[PDB]
C-alpha cells in the first residue's frame, strides 16, 4: 500500500509543458486521480481515471499505465498561477480510503520582459532610521538564497503582479540588527546579475 | 467449456429480535468457495474450498469490508422497499439479490448479470445490455429512476465486464485440479414391482459434475413426458451430485421404454433399457 | 406474499452398504420464505449433531439446504427426515429408502 | 453554496487537554472523511462514516483518538488528551455514493491545530512598515512599500494590505510561509514579508493611506497567564503610512 | 472478488 513521488521542487518556465507522476507497489489499485493543493489552503480534485488510459481536460493530461504502475499528470501552457503543490492518490474496490502521495512542489516562473534588478534600502515608516533591502525586478531565471549569516533574515523570490497596468515583477526583502548588515553585503551568497547599487 | 461466477446473496427482516439475517455465498459454476453468515461469531467472509485458502490477508480484509458493507444496504433496503409497499413492521420480508458473470471457452466476457427480488418476487433487473434496468412494478420504478441519477449501471458494468472477470479467470488458475475437471454419471436403473399388473422404472445417474445433466424416458423411441417423474438435481454433499427419473409402465411391457442421458462428462449420449 | 412448498429428498451420498461410513441427506428445495426447521432421524430419535450447508437460491429466486451428519448404515438402523415450513400445516417425516 | 462546514479554523492550545473539531456535510450527503495532513507526511485519511457508521477507520491511531457521528449533520473528532505530535491540519469532507464512483469530494476549510508543550513561547507579531526608495522610484516610477510581521509564535497569521481603508490584491506577493528565526530551535519563533507595489504618482500623494495588517492566532479567554507580559490573545497587529509626494 | 466498496441503495 504504498505510493512514491519525488517532491521537488521542480521549476520550469511560464508556457512550458511540465510532467508530474507517481509509482506504486499494490496491483490492487485501479482509481487513480490528481489533487492540487495551495499553500495554507485544502486541495482541489484535476483529473481522475480508472485502470489505464489518456485523460484529456483542456490543459490537463493524466496518464496511467498499470503494466508499469506509473501514473503522470501533464500541463501544458504553464501559466504562474499552476504553482502549488501537487498530490496523487488511488485506491482499490475495498475501500473508499484513498492514500496519497507526500506531493510534488511545482514552481512555474513567469515571464519578466523588461527586467531591471537593483537592490534598494527601504526605510521604516515611523521608527528611527530603520531598514530593509529589497532585491527586485530580476528575471525568473535569477536563484534567491539564504545569507550565511545566521543573524541575517532573506526570503525567496516572490512574483508581483499588477494586472490593471500589465507588470509583474520578482522580488526579495533581506534584514538584520546586526550593524554589520548594509544592502552591499546582503545577497552576497546567491548569484545576482550585474545589477544597480545605488549609495545614496 | 464454458465458465461463471456468482455471488447470491440473503436479507430477512426478524421484526422482533435485533439485527436481520443476511448470508452471502460466492460460487465459481456449481463448485462454493466463499461465505458470510451475519449469526456467525467470525463476522469474516470465510473460505469454502481449498483453492481459495491461498488468499493473504488482504483479500480476506477486501471482501470482509465489502460483504459487510452489502449487509447494510440491504439492512437499509428493507426498510427502504418496507415503505414503498407501504407494509406494516411486524412482518419478516425477505430480498434476495444475485450478480455474476460468464465467460466462454476462450474465458473472455460472454454476458453479466445483476437481479434483485423482494418477498422471492423480480423487483429489478440489470438488462442484456447493461446500460438499462428493468423494473417488474412500480415500487421498483422508483429504484430504477433513482439508480440511473446514479449512474449505477456504469459502475457494475465496469465490474461484471472487468473484475469479476478477472477474478474468475484467477479462480480457475488457483484450483484447476477441481474446476475444469468433469465427471460422467455413474448410471444404472432398477425395476420395483407394484398392483402384479404394472410397474415402477427408475433411472438413476450419480457422481458426476457440473450439476447440468438431462434425463429422458422414451417409449419405443418417442418421448415420454406424462406419468414419468424426476427430481430436482441433488447434490451429494462431496462436489458431485445425483439425480433419477422414473416412469409407470404396465407390467410385460418394460422393453418399450428406454432412459438416455446427456452429460459434458460421458463422450456419448447414453441409452439404458432394462434387462435382467 | 407468495409462499412455496419445499421439497424433501432422503438419500446417501454414496451407495448404501452395511458397515461403512457414510453421509445421510436431506435435501429439501424450491421453498419461500426461507425460514427452515430440518431435523435428521435415527429410528424415530432425533440426531444431535447436524451439519447443514449455507442457505442459497436457484434462478426462480426459491431457496435450497443440504443438511447431513456421518452415519455408518447397518441392517438393524433405519432413518428418515423430518421438515416443517410455514407452507406446511404439519411437519413432514420422509423415511430413507436405500433402493430409493 | 454551502459547502462543508470544518469548526474552529484556528485551534492554538497546551497539552493535556481535550481538542474538539467539529463538522458539518453539505445537507444531502452520507459519507463523511476525516484527514489528517501533516506538512512531514502529506495527506491521511483517518476514518470514514456512512450513514453514520464508522466503516473504516485504519487509519485512526490505535489510542488517544475518537471520532463519531451523532447525527447525519454533524461528526466529531476528539484529541484526548492533547500532544505536539498530533498538531496538523484537519480536514472533513462530504461526499454521495453517484459522486465518490468518481472520486469526487467535498473538502471542509480545514483546522490548523497547533498544540504546546508550553505557552511561556507564545508570542503576537511586531509589525512594521517600511516606504519606498527614492532612488527605486526616479530609477522605475514605482514605489514598493514592504511590511514585516516579527517575532510571532506559533505561525497561524493572515497578512492583508489595506488602501484608503479597503483591502487590495493587485501587485501584493506575500511570502507562502512564515520562516523560523532561528531554524535550529525547536520552539523558533516566525517572521514573515510581504511587498505592495504602487506607482510613483500614487505613492507621492498625501491623501492615500498604507496599512499593513496581521490577523494572529492565539489563547483564548480558558488559557491562564501568570506572566507580567501582555495577553498574547487572537488579535491583530497594523502598521501604517501615509503616503507622501514629499 | 467481490463489487465495492459498497452497492448502490434502492
Amino acid at each position: 500500500k504504498e505510493v512514491e513521488q519525488d517532491p521537488g521542487p521542480l521549476s520550469v518556465p511560464e508556457g512550458a509543458i511540465v510532467s508530474l507522476n507517481c509509482t506504486y507497489s499494490n496491483s490492487a489499485f485501479q482509481y487513480f486521480m490528481w489533487y492540487r493543493q495551495y499553500s495554507r489552503k485544502g486541495p482541489e480534485l484535476l483529473m481522475y481515471t480508472y485502470s489505464s488510459g489518456n485523460k484529456e481536460d483542456g490543459r490537463f493530461t493524466a496518464q496511467v499505465d498499470k503494466s508499469s504502475k506509473y501514473i503522470s499528470l501533464f500541463i501544458r501552457d504553464s501559466q504562474p498561477s499552476d504553482s502549488a503543490t501537487y498530490l496523487c492518490a488511488m485506491r482499490g474496490d475495498s475501500s473508499y480510503k484513498l492514500i496519497f502521495g507526500s506531493g510534488t512542489r511545482l514552481l512555474v516562473r513567469p515571464d519578466i520582459q523588461n527586467p531591471d534588478p537593483a537592490v534598494y534600502q527601504l526605510r521604516d515608516s515611523k521608527s528611527s532610521d530603520k531598514s530593509v533591502c529589497l532585491f527586485t525586478d530580476f528575471d525568473s531565471q535569477t536563484n534567491v538564497s539564504q545569507s550565511k549569516d545566521s543573524d541575517v533574515y532573506i526570503t525567496d523570490k516572490c512574483v508581483l503582479d499588477m494586472r490593471s497596468m500589465d507588470f509583474k515583477s520578482n522580488s526579495a526583502v533581506a534584514w538584520s540588527n546586526k550593524s554589520d548588515f548594509a544592502c552591499a553585503n546582503a545577497f552576497n551568497n546567491s548569484i545576482i546579475p550585474e545589477d544597480t547599487f545605488f549609495p545614496s | 467449456g464454458s465458465h461463471s461466477m456468482r455471488y447470491f446473496f440473503t436479507s430477512v427482516s426478524r421484526p422482533g429480535r435485533g439485527e436481520p439475517r443476511f448470508i452471502a455465498v460466492g460460487y465459481v459454476d456449481d463448485t462454493q468457495f466463499v461465505r458470510f453468515d451475519s449469526d456467525a461469531a467470525s463476522q469474516r467472509m470465510e473460505p469454502r474450498a481449498p483453492w481459495i485458502e491461498q488468499e493473504g490477508p488482504e483479500y480476506w480484509d477486501g471482501e470482509t469490508r465489502k460483504v459487510k458493507a452489502h449487509s447494510q444496504t440491504h439492512r437499509v433496503d428493507l426498510g427502504t422497499l418496507r415503505g414503498y409497499y407501504n407494509q406494516s413492521e411486524a412482518g419478516s420480508h425477505t430480498v434476495q439479490r444475485m450478480y455474476g458473470c460468464d465467460v466462454g471457452s476462450d474465458w473472455r466476457f460472454l454476458r453479466g448479470y445483476h437481479q434483485y427480488a423482494y418477498d422471492g418476487k423480480d423487483y429489478i433487473a440489470l438488462k442484456e445490455d447493461l446500460r438499462s434496468w428493468t423494473a417488474a412494478d412500480m415500487a421498483a420504478q422508483t429504484t430504477k429512476h433513482k439508480w440511473e441519477a446514479a449512474h449505477v449501471a456504469e459502475q457494475l458494468r465496469a465490474y461484471l465486464e472487468g473484475t469479476c472477470v478477472e477474478w474468475l479467470r484467477r479462480y480457475l488458475e488457483n484450483g484447476k485440479e477441481t474446476l475444469q475437471r468433469t465427471d460422467a454419471p455413474k448410471t444404472h436403473m432398477t425395476h420395483h414391482a407394484v398392483s402384479d399388473h404394472e410397474a415402477t422404472l427408475r433411472c438413476w445417474a450419480l457422481s458426476f459434475y457440473p450439476a447440468e445433466i438431462t434425463l429422458t424416458w422414451q417409449r419405443d423411441g418417442e418421448d415420454q413426458t406424462q406419468d414419468t417423474e424426476l427430481v430436482e438435481t441433488r447434490p451429494a454433499g462431496d462436489g458431485t451430485f445425483q439425480k433419477w427419473a422414473a416412469v409407470v409402465v404396465p407390467s410385460g411391457q418394460e422393453q418399450r421404454y428406454t432412459c438416455h442421458v446427456q452429460h459434458e462428462g460421458l463422450p456419448k449420449p447414453l441409452t439404458l433399457r432394462w434387462e435382467p | 406474499m407468495i409462499q412455496r412448498t419445499p421439497k424433501i429428498q432422503v438419500y446417501s451420498r454414496h451407495p448404501a452398504e452395511n458397515g461403512k461410513s457414510n453421509f445421510l441427506n436431506c435435501y429439501v428445495s424450491g421453498f419461500h420464505p426461507s425460514d427452515i426447521e430440518v431435523d435428521l432421524l435415527k429410528n424415530g430419535e432425533r440426531i444431535e449433531k447436524v451439519e447443514h450447508s449455507d442457505l442459497s437460491f436457484s434462478k426462480d429466486w426459491s431457496f435450497y439446504l443440504l443438511y447431513y451428519t456421518e452415519f455408518t448404515p447397518t441392517e438393524k438402523d433405519e432413518y428418515a427426515c423430518r421438515v416443517n415450513h410455514v407452507t406446511l400445516s404439519q411437519p413432514k417425516i420422509v423415511k430413507w429408502d436405500r433402493d430409493m | 453554496d454551502a459547502g462543508v462546514i470544518q469548526s474552529p479554523r484556528h485551534e492554538v492550545t497546551e497539552m493535556g487537554q481535550q481538542v474538539t473539531l467539529r463538522c458539518k456535510p453539505i445537507s444531502g450527503h452520507d459519507y463523511l472523511f476525516w484527514y489528517r495532513q501533516t506538512m512531514m507526511r502529506g495527506l491521511e485519511l483517518l476514518i470514514y462514516f456512512n450513514n453514520n457508521v464508522p466503516i473504516d477507520d485504519s487509519g485512526m491511531p490505535e489510542d488517544r483518538f475518537s471520532a463519531k457521528m451523532p447525527n447525519a449533520s454533524f461528526s466529531t473528532l476528539k484529541i484526548q488528551p492533547s500532544e505536539p505530535r498530533d498538531s496538523a491540519v484537519y480536514f472533513c469532507a462530504s461526499s454521495l455514493w453517484e459522486k465518490l464512483a468518481k472520486n469526487i469530494q467535498y473538502f471542509g476549510a480545514g483546522t490548523r491545530l497547533s498544540v504546546l508543550e508550553d505557552l511561556k513561547n507564545v508570542f503576537p507579531p511586531e509589525v512594521a512598515v517600511f516606504e519606498p526608495s527614492e532612488a527605486e522610484i526616479s530609477h522605475t516610477q514605482k514605489a514598493t512599500l514592504v511590511c514585516l510581521a516579527t517575532g510571532f509564535y506559533p505561525d497561524h497569521v493572515e497578512l492583508s494590505w489595506w488602501v484608503n481603508g479597503k483591502e487590495v490584491h493587485s501587485g501584493v506577493c506575500t511570502d507562502p510561509q512564515p520562516l523560523k528565526e532561528q531554524p535550529a530551535l525547536n520552539d523558533s519563533r516566525y517572521a514573515l514579508s510581504s511587498r505592495l507595489r504602487v506607482s510613483a504618482t500614487f505613492w507621492q500623494d498625501p491623501r492615500n493611506h498604507f496599512r499593513c495588517q496581521v490577523q494572529f492566532y492565539g489563547l483564548s479567554e480558558n488559557d491562564e497567564w501568570t506572566q507580567d507580559r501582555a495577553k498574547p490573545v487572537t488579535q491583530i497587529v497594523s502598521a501604517e503610512a501615509w503616503g507622501r509626494a514629499d | 472478488a467481490l463489487w465495492g466498496p459498497d452497492p448502490a441503495a434502492a
